[PDB]
Formats: C-alpha cells, sequence, structure tokens
C-alpha cells in the first residue's frame, strides 16, 4: 500500500482541466496526422489482390503497416476527448 | 458544367489556337461567359478582367462587347449599367450560340442572383427603394425577381413589407460550418450501413 | 502644496476638472517656470488635457461597460471631443475601447476570446481544489493541539 | 371547431383583443366569450385576453414532471457511454 | 461587501445598494469605485447593466453569523457530489477493466 | 529605350525602379541638342514626380523642385499639380486632394501614365484615411465618417461596400440605420478544416475497400 | 506550532528499480488506459467529499 499510493494528491490530478490552446492543439495534430498516412492506407486497399503475404508488405506495404497506424493514433484522441467532456461536466455540476 | 470549360477557354486565349473552329473573337466570348458563371468576385478580376489577351484583342465584335460590359460594371460596383447590360448579352451572345441557346436563361437568372448575393455580403441592412434603384427596376419588380432567387438557396435574406428594410439572414459563423460538415458525415455513415449490410448478408 | 498635487495624478481617482482646476489656480500661478509664463498658459492648458488623459486608464480599468452620455460629462467636453480624445490613446495601446457614434455604448475592453475564457476557467477549477485539501490539514492540527 | 382553434392560437399571439377572439370562436355574444377563456386558464383584464398565461403555465407543468434527465440525456452520462463502449 | 458575502451570488445590482446605503444611485458609482481603489474589492463596475459584479472579497475577522452561511453552503455543495457520483457507479458498474 | 521601360515597370508597381529609367530619360533630352527634345524633357520630369510620390517619400520630391530646371529651364503648370498633390497624400487629408484636382485636371488627363497612377492614389488615399478612422469604433455612423472625409454620404458608401468585397477589414453595412459593423473574428476555424478533409478520405476508402472485394458475389 | 507542507513522493533512480519489481498489481492508480482513468474520475469525486 505504501508504494501504490501517491498521497491526497493522487486522486487530485483527476479532477483537474487544463489550457484548451493544448487540448484544441492535440485534437488538430492527430486529425491532420490520419489524412497523410491515409492515403498510404488508399493504396494499400485499391491493391492487394495479388498473392504471396511477404510481397504484399514490400510493394504496397505491410512493413509499418497503415492501417494499423491510424487506428491506434484514432483510439488513442477519441479516449481523450471522451475523458476530457467527462472531466469537464463533472467539474461543471459537481463545484458549483 | 462550365467549370471546365472555363478553365479550357482562356487557355485557348493564352496559347494562340482558336483553329478549324470558330474564330478568336468567338473563342474569348465564351471565355468571359464562363469566366463571370464559375469563378467567385475575387478571382473575377484576376483571370478575366485582367487577361493580356482579352485586352489585346479589344471588343471590335458586339458579341464581345456585351459580356465584357457586365463584367466591368459588376467589380467598378456599378449596377444600373449592370441590367441593361444582361439584356445586350441574351440579345447578342447566349441566343445566338449553339452551346448556351440553352443556358441562355440559365445565366441571365444567375447574373441577377451573383450581384445580389454580393451585396448581400457587404450589408446587413438595405432598403428596398435604395436597392431597387440602383438595380435600375422599382420595389414591386424587385420583390418578385428576388421571390424566385430566395427559394433557389443563394441569397438567403428577408423582405419586409411594413418597414421596407432587406436584412440579410447568411450566417458565415459556427452555425454555417455544423451546417456543412454534418453531411458529409451523415454521407460516411450511410456508405458504412450500406456496404456492411450486403457482406453479412451474403 | 506638492504632496497633494502629486499623489491626486498618482492614485486611482475618479474626478473631475474645475475641481481639481480650482485647487491649483491661486497656487501654481506665482511660480514662473512652471504655469506662471505667457507661453506656459499652454502649460496650464496641457494640465486639463493631462488630468483626463489619466482618467482614461482609471475609467478603463473599472468600468468595462459605461454610457457615452455619462463618459463626456466626466472628462467635461462634448461628444465630438471625446471620442477623439478616447481614439489617441486606443492607437498608442494605452486603452482598448469601442466607441459608438449613435450613444449607445463605450464598451471599454479588450475583446476575449473563445479560447481565453476557457483558460481563465481551467485556473478557478484547479486552484479551487488546493484550498479545500490544505483546509483538511489545518482542522487535524487545530483539535490536536486544543 | 371552438377547441381545435383555441389548441392553434395558443402559438399566434401572445395577447389578442376581445373584440378580435370573439369573431375567431364565432360567439354572438360576451357571456359566450369569457367562459371559453376562463377554462382555458387566460384571463381577460381590459377586454384583452392573454395567451401568455397558458403558455408560461404549461411550461412550468413540464418541469414539474419527471420524464426529463432521460429524454433529455445528461451530458456526464453521454460520456460514460462513450466509454464502455470502447471496452466492452 | 458584507451584504454580498453571505448571499450565494457575487454581484449587485445599483437598485440594492441605492436602497443599502440610502443614499442616490449617483453616490453608487463614486463609492464602489473607491472600493476597487483601496482594494477592498476587485471586480467590474457597468452603468448600463447597472450592475457591479465583484470577483473578490477582502478578508475579515469572521463572527458567528458568517460562519452559519459558510456552513450552508457546503452542505449544498455536498450533496451534489454524492448525486453525481450515485449515478456514474451505476452506470458501467460491470465494465471497468 | 530608357523612356519605354520606366512606363512598363511603372504600371509593374515598381516606383523606384520606375525613378531609376526616368531619370535617365531626362538627361538624354536635357543634354541633346533642342529641337523637340524641349518637349519629351517636360512629360518625363512630370514622370519623376509620379513615381516618388507613390512611394509617399517628400524627402525626394523636394530634392527634384529645385531652380535649376523644375522651377527654371522647365517650368509647367504640371510640375506645379503634382506638387501640390504630393503634400496632400502626405498631410492625408483627402480634403486636399480634392481642391487640387478641380483646377489641374487637364495637367493630369493630358498624361496617361499619371492618369492610372492618380486614379489609383485617390482609392489609396480615401482607404489610408478611412481605415484609420474606424479602427477603434465600432457601430460608428457611415455619415459621420463622410463629414471628415468630405465627399457626400452616399459616394462614400459606395467606396465602403467595395472594400467590403475586398476583405481588408471585412464588415457590414446597413443603409437603413446608416452603421457601420466590423468583424475581425474568424469565420473558419482549423477544426472545421481538417474535419472536412478527414471524413472526405474516408469515403473514398469505403469505395475502395468494395472494390477489392467483388469477388464475395 | 508545525506547519504541513508537500509531504510528496517523487523517488530516487535508485529506488524505482526495486519498487516496480515488487510490484505485480496493477496500482492504486497508474493512469494509463481508459479503464484506470474511468475509475479514477469516480474516485476523485469521493476524494472531494470526503475532504
Amino acid at each position: 500500500k505504501m508504494l501504490m499510493n501517491l498521497h491526497k494528491e493522487q486522486w487530485q490530478s483527476g479532477l483537474k482541466m487544463y489550457d484548451y490552446e493544448e487540448k484544441e492543439e492535440s485534437n488538430l495534430a492527430a486529425t491532420k496526422s490520419m489524412v497523410k498516412i491515409a492515403e498510404q492506407y488508399s493504396k494499400r486497399i485499391e491493391e492487394e489482390k495479388e498473392l504471396t503475404e511477404e510481397e504484399l508488405k514490400t510493394r504496397y506495404v505491410g512493413r509499418q503497416d497503415p492501417k494499423k497506424h491510424l487506428s491506434e493514433t484514432a483510439d488513442e484522441t477519441l479516449e481523450n476527448n471522451i475523458v476530457s467532456v467527462l472531466t469537464a461536466g463533472v467539474n461543471s455540476v459537481a463545484i458549483k | 458544367n462550365f467549370k471546365e470549360a472555363a478553365k479550357l477557354l482562356v487557355d485557348s486565349l493564352a496559347t494562340f489556337t482558336s483553329i478549324e473552329l470558330t474564330s478568336y473573337e468567338s473563342i474569348a466570348t465564351y471565355a468571359s461567359v464562363t469566366g463571370l458563371f464559375t469563378l467567385e468576385r475575387t478571382d473575377l478580376k484576376s483571370k478575366v478582367i485582367d487577361s493580356p489577351e482579352l485586352l489585346s484583342l479589344i471588343s471590335t465584335t458586339a458579341a464581345l462587347q456585351s459580356i465584357s460590359s457586365l463584367t466591368i460594371s459588376l467589380y467598378a460596383s456599378d449596377y444600373a449599367s449592370y441590367f441593361p447590360y444582361l439584356l445586350e448579352t441574351y440579345a447578342n451572345v447566349l441566343i445566338p450560340c449553339k452551346y448556351l441557346n440553352r443556358h441562355a436563361d440559365f445565366f441571365v437568372r444567375e447574373m441577377r442572383r451573383k450581384v445580389y448575393a454580393q451585396l448581400l455580403e457587404s450589408y446587413k441592412t438595405l432598403s428596398l427603394k435604395s436597392m431597387a434603384s440602383a438595380f435600375g427596376v422599382s420595389v414591386a419588380f424587385l420583390d418578385n425577381d428576388l421571390g424566385k432567387f430566395i427559394p433557389n438557396k443563394q441569397l438567403n435574406c428577408v423582405i419586409d413589407r411594413v418597414n421596407g428594410i432587406v436584412e440579410t439572414n447568411r450566417p458565415d459563423n459556427k452555425n454555417a460550418q455544423y451546417h456543412l460538415l454534418v453531411k458529409q458525415g451523415d454521407g460516411l455513415l450511410t456508405k458504412l450501413q450500406k456496404y456492411g449490410a450486403a457482406v453479412r448478408l451474403t | 502644496s506638492q504632496e497633494s498635487l502629486v499623489k491626486l495624478f498618482t492614485t486611482n481617482e475618479l474626478m473631475r476638472w474645475p475641481i481639481v482646476q480650482k485647487t491649483y489656480e491661486p497656487v501654481l500661478n506665482e511660480d514662473d517656470l512652471a504655469f506662471g509664463g505667457e507661453a506656459n498658459k499652454h502649460h496650464w492648458e496641457d494640465l486639463q488635457k493631462r488630468v483626463i488623459e489619466h482618467n482614461l486608464r482609471v475609467i478603463s480599468e473599472y468600468y468595462s461597460r459605461i454610457t457615452l452620455l455619462r463618459l463626456n460629462e466626466l472628462l467635461d467636453l462634448t461628444e465630438s471631443q471625446t471620442e477623439t480624445y478616447i481614439s489617441d490613446l486606443v492607437n498608442q495601446g494605452i486603452i482598448y475601447a469601442k466607441v459608438n457614434r449613435p450613444a449607445k455604448i463605450v464598451n471599454f475592453e479588450k475583446p476575449k476570446n473563445s479560447s481565453q475564457l476557457l483558460n481563465e476557467w481551467s485556473h478557478n477549477v484547479d486552484e479551487l481544489l488546493e484550498h479545500i485539501e490544505t483546509i483538511g490539514h489545518l482542522i487535524t492540527k487545530e483539535e490536536i493541539m486544543h | 371547431i371552438r377547441d381545435e382553434i383555441a389548441k392553434n392560437t395558443e402559438l399566434s399571439y401572445d395577447f389578442l383583443p376581445l373584440s378580435n377572439i370573439k369573431a375567431l370562436l364565432f360567439f354572438n355574444n360576451e357571456k359566450e366569450t369569457e367562459k371559453f377563456a376562463l377554462e382555458r386558464n387566460w384571463p381577460i383584464v381590459n377586454s384583452k385576453v392573454y395567451f401568455n398565461n397558458q403558455s408560461k403555465e404549461k411550461a412550468d407543468y413540464e418541469d414539474e414532471m419527471m420524464h426529463e434527465e432521460d429524454q433529455k440525456t445528461n451530458i456526464i452520462e453521454k460520456a460514460m457511454d462513450y466509454a464502455i463502449s470502447i471496452e466492452n | 461587501i458584507e451584504t454580498v458575502f453571505v448571499k450565494n451570488i457575487r454581484m449587485l445590482s445599483f437598485e440594492d445598494i441605492s436602497k443599502a446605503t440610502h443614499l442616490p444611485k449617483d453616490n453608487v458609482e463614486h463609492l464602489v469605485m473607491r472600493a476597487i481603489s483601496l482594494g477592498l474589492l476587485k471586480g467590474s463596475i457597468d452603468q448600463v447593466n447597472e450592475l457591479v459584479t465583484i470577483s473578490w472579497v477582502q478578508p475579515r475577522i469572521i463572527s458567528g453569523d458568517q460562519i452559519t452561511k459558510m456552513k450552508d453552503r457546503l452542505v449544498e455543495w455536498n450533496d451534489q457530489v454524492e448525486k453525481l457520483g450515485k449515478k456514474m457507479e451505476a452506470r458501467g458498474q460491470s465494465i471497468w477493466v | 529605350l530608357d523612356l519605354m521601360s520606366g512606363i512598363l515597370h511603372c504600371e509593374d508597381k515598381d516606383y523606384k525602379t520606375a525613378f531609376s529609367y526616368f531619370f535617365e530619360s531626362f538627361e538624354s533630352y536635357h543634354n541633346l541638342t533642342t529641337h523637340n527634345s524641349y518637349e519629351k524633357a517636360c512629360q518625363v520630369l512630370k514622370y519623376m514626380l509620379l513615381s516618388k510620390i507613390m512611394l509617399n517619400l517628400i524627402d525626394d520630391v523636394k530634392n527634384i523642385l529645385n531652380a535649376k530646371y523644375t522651377k527654371e529651364t522647365y517650368q509647367s503648370r504640371g510640375i506645379d499639380a503634382m506638387k501640390a498633390v504630393a503634400e496632400a497624400y502626405n498631410n492625408r487629408s483627402l480634403l486636399d486632394f480634392n481642391t487640387a484636382l478641380k483646377q489641374y485636371e487637364k495637367e493630369l488627363m493630358g498624361d496617361e501614365l499619371t492618369r492610372s497612377h492618380f486614379n489609383a492614389l485617390y482609392d489609396t488615399l480615401l482607404e489610408s484615411n478611412l481605415c484609420k478612422i474606424i479602427e477603434p469604433f465600432e457601430c460608428v455612423e457611415i455619415s459621420h465618417i463622410s463629414k471628415i472625409i468630405g465627399l457626400d454620404t452616399q459616394q462614400v458608401e459606395g467606396k465602403l461596400s467595395q472594400m467590403i468585397l475586398d476583405k481588408i477589414f471585412y464588415g457590414v453595412l446597413d443603409q437603413g440605420n446608416g452603421w457601420l459593423y466590423v468583424y475581425e473574428t474568424p469565420n473558419q476555424d482549423a477544426t472545421y478544416d481538417s474535419a472536412l478533409e478527414l471524413v472526405g478520405q474516408l469515403n473514398k476508402v469505403v469505395d475502395q475497400l468494395f472494390e477489392k472485394a467483388s469477388v464475395l458475389y | 506550532t508545525f506547519l504541513h507542507l508537500p509531504c510528496t513522493i517523487e523517488a530516487e533512480e535508485a529506488e524505482e528499480i526495486g519498487v516496480e519489481h515488487l510490484l505485480r498489481d496493477v496500482r492504486d492508480q497508474a493512469a494509463g488506459g481508459l479503464s484506470i482513468r474511468l475509475t479514477n474520475q469516480l474516485k476523485s469525486l469521493k476524494g472531494l467529499q470526503s475532504k
């Protein structure tokens, strides 16, 4: 219990809101990123009608696979913003 | 769609090709009509009213004169020479041509629409009187022409008869952003339902 | 004599021209190389502008929105004169103001943006939390010593 | 016929005179007019009948009742649903 | 300052003050202005919407009534946190992994 | 050759380049023998003045004005027109522009280069003065601005409308209350921009996924 | 009197290595995935009320 616990300033972090310049900035960055590697994704699923799994990964990519990289980033920012609205709506009702 | 035509018909002005087909002066006339229809007021000066080739060819024919006259008076913001000039346009360009015969009515209408809407950007209130006088129509005549063009979804304004002011009801702010974006994302959902449903079904 | 004049120009006070003018009219006129001279009748004339130049600094911080009409009587001039003199200090960046000719309002402010409001509302909520936690520390202390 | 008009003319006036309503609801005399106004809780003062009283009244009776936490959807609850779909 | 503290709002009208100090609405402007200067109060003053909305009260020595009002404020607060909490413990009860 | 170069660069809106070719043209006429070169020398001296007033420098306009060829060998009504405009530009009083042009119209119009650029200088001189006035105001009457400018309320108002179309303080005019409102607010956002790019690209993806899988049926 | 100060843990480098190693629990709070922070939000609310 001694190691895991981080005082009464542990719960404190979980009701704090942040500058919205950095939040709006976080959103745009991720958004823009998924346009760019999603042109890579377009190339990939235009083709992929040809046999040999390894050959697909050299030619149209499958090493640092575009579908995979997009999906992780999309999920990450989606989870943040579910939090950002939850933590905000909590404070609005809770404190007032 | 004139969109393809505006781009083509000015390259035809820049590179001197008009051969085995109708004359250079006709080439220019066409460029002007399409220039006006597609291009916004910003890109209009740039590309039509400024063109070395249009200026160098001057207007020596009537067809070319009318269309160029309408364009000059839109930018210069004389609207009392725009309306007569429109009538010159239908007479000597649109109707004598074999490709604008059927867009003759469409260009008359749209041009009245361009200019009204151009003015309604600039003004959040106008009166019927001031507006009508500048256009060279009266107030009654103004009502009916606006009364088509507002249900064609281009000018987004109201008319009072009681107070006699034409107010402008054209958003540009978060409301405009929202109307447009939501439609496209509804369009993604529609393909997703559609495309998913057949593969499962089989 | 001197203490009253410097302090009256330094501190944030809402005051009008004749009250100040009256206080300093016999005092500084028997002092030349100050206000007494014939050309320094345009440094007594300067003194009027100076007290109303300070009023605008006062008026802008404290009052966000105030009637143009009420403002006219405060600098003790017409509307025409006032509006010019508001403008001089919006340009030299001393104030930010918006003045309406119709005499609706003069909105003394720098307008916030959507983000500035959101930023300012994060800090209120963050700093709040700190105050709650220290309070509980001090309840425990106070009772134990008691 | 009288009743259908009373439903439309809530949303078409904030106040309207006695003389104008009388005509609408096809009464021939005053006694018929004033009684229908009272059942709808529209006060008649200086011969003016007010739609503001019913319209405000109805609005409060809706807020008094419970339907409206879920129907409106509470904003805090919306996010909870967002989270737990991904985790499921 | 006294009258705005115990109220849970943190603004007052001119009309409130006019009655409160038993002086004209004209006086209100001058006294409320001094209050910003001294630093008794801090905030924004409006004459068009006829408000003064304070953002600060200065610290004072705290008599018995002041403490009662401070108490009743936290009873309101506490009850909210608890209701906001019950709804969120029930919704997504089985998912937290 | 030098004169022709100048006229072009003057319309290229390079007026330090305009001046240099113009000076050089001048030297030719003045130091060559006179047989018709007098007529050509005068035109070029107006043109020197022309370019420098556009740069809105009056240090060098006043250099050009001297008693050795601008108030001695050639002295002309069009030189005096030019300097009257010059000072008027610098003072930023359209009211001083107005007085000059009525009496010197003849001089103005007889030079076509002058005319292109002094036509342009009216719009620019309205503009510098106009944006100055309305900068710390909101809901200023269109009428009050016309009094300081010194043109009829309607003629000022037709100009104001154009400035909106240019989009250099992008606002809106009330004709029937006679008011000017100014917006510097944003009318797109970043959020709006890239939301539209992303959904628009994914639309192509979804068609492309069905295109590969045409072998299912 | 005794005045309370911040009582923080930030740890030494040396210490960090044994601490994580012994650890084999999913921790009281770590603030990693969404699952951890959804727990956390509700924990915070109980926290605010208790003080």
